[PDB]
């Protein structure tokens, strides 16, 4: 039974402009575990996207945490984009520092 | 306090390639400490926490052998299950196993776990008595009868009561100042003006460990449950967690509402509001 | 340390 990924995008540390931080995209509740996760700035892949190990919760739902080094600005968009066979096409969530 | 060791194992079929992808992740107290991934160029259990780094090559080779055997076991079981469910050829299929032990605050075995999901759905679980099996469906009944015959529960019980406890003890000592320590939430409130005469009190808990936490919003004294927005507790990436809880509030009534944070690391529950 | 399985499904 196919289940859709839920996505949160959010920063490791309280965001200040021009100050090294880590951007997270935490994707949960998908099945089967096969999945693709891109992180984006102004629509381009951010280079060094570390991916965590395919894990799952005690209720069998998978989760994964993608992250990458970044310096937050006010002037660029930041996003996370997920491709999964539950969805006919990719889903994207934009970073919002207030969330 | 109490502690736990969990290994989470996943084998996934995909249309096309001979052998499915097998992954195992180990957690001590819901903090990642070892990992094996059959896709990696040199498949082996690897340390995922600095304190585990001081296990020697014999440790790593013996655990790796367990992973390699598990890979074989999942490969065969994947196929066995294809037949049990009269699934044809191909499709994408998944098999999950969770196992491990909970200790009390006295470090003694509280509960053992050995359980499997097929296609994300309960298949078979070792009962708490560590002797009998609960089988979710008729297919699983076949497996049950099989494992009753082979006495597999005895094997599992021996690991759960023995090896699992004994090594969790070793890990708790070895990584003393990480696992047996807590990190309490740094809490604060951000303010977000909204539609007509409505702001939005968001209340933040940051940098806590473990992940269990609770946030409430109160007005005059009556806990608010409806109208309120929660996010799922999330990893920050550095061993800690975040959560927030928000609510609708009119302009002027900020000093009426209060957020409470409940976490193990706190000497007591936490109260706070907007600070201009 | 990890469990290992014996009898298959």
């Amino acid at each position: 039974i196919q289940k859709t990924p839920q996505i949160q995008v959010y920063s490791r540390h309280p965001p200040e402009n021009g100050k090294p931080n880590i951007l997270n995209c935490y994707v949960t509740q998908f099945h089967p575990p096969h999945i693709e996760i891109q992180m984006l700035k102004n629509g381009k892949k951010i280079p060094k996207v570390e991916m965590s190990d395919m894990s799952f919760s005690k209720d069998w739902s998978f989760y994964i945490l993608a992250h990458t080094e970044f310096t937050p600005t006010e002037t660029d968009t930041y996003a996370c984009r997920v491709k999964h066979d539950s969805m006919a096409e990719p889903k994207t969530v934009y970073w919002d520092r207030d969330m | 306090g109490p502690h736990s060791m969990r290994y989470f194992e996943t084998a996934v079929s995909r249309p096309g390639l001979e052998e499915p992808r097998y992954i195992s992740v180990g957690y001590v107290d819901n903090k990642e400490f070892v990992r094996f991934d059959s896709d990696a160029e040199n498949p082996r259990y690897e340390p995922r926490a600095p304190w585990m780094e001081q296990e020697g090559p014999e440790y790593w080779e013996r655990e790796t052998q367990k992973a390699k055997g598990q890979e074989q076991w999942f490969r065969v079981s994947l196929r066995n299950l294809l037949g049990y469910y009269n699934q044809s050829a191909g499709g994408s299929h998944t098999l999950q196993q969770m196992s491990g032990c909970d200790l009390g605050s006295d470090w003694r075995l509280l509960r053992g776990y050995l359980q499997f999901a097929y296609e994300g759905r309960d298949y078979i679980a070792l009962n708490e008595d560590l002797k009998t099996w609960t089988a979710a469906d008729m297919a699983a009944q076949i497996t049950r009868r099989k494992w009753e015959q082979s006495g597999a529960a005895e094997h599992y019980k021996a690991y759960l009561e023995g090896e699992c406890v004994e090594w969790l003890h070793r890990y708790l000592k070895n990584g003393n100042a990480t696992l047996l320590r807590t990190d309490s939430p740094k809490a604060h409130v951000t303010h977000h003006p909204r539609s007509k005469g409505e702001v939005t009190l968001r209340c933040w808990a940051l940098g806590f460990y473990p992940a269990d936490i609770t946030l409430t919003w109160q007005l005059n004294g009556e806990e608010l449950t409806q109208d309120m927005e929660l996010v799922e507790t999330r990893p920050a990436g550095d061993g800690t967690f975040q959560k927030w809880a928000s609510v609708v509030v009119p302009l002027g009534k900020e000093q009426n509402y209060t957020c409470r944070v409940y976490h193990e690391g706190l000497p007591e529950p936490l109260t706070l509001r907007w600070e201009p | 340390k990890a469990v290992y399985n014996l009898a298959t499904m």
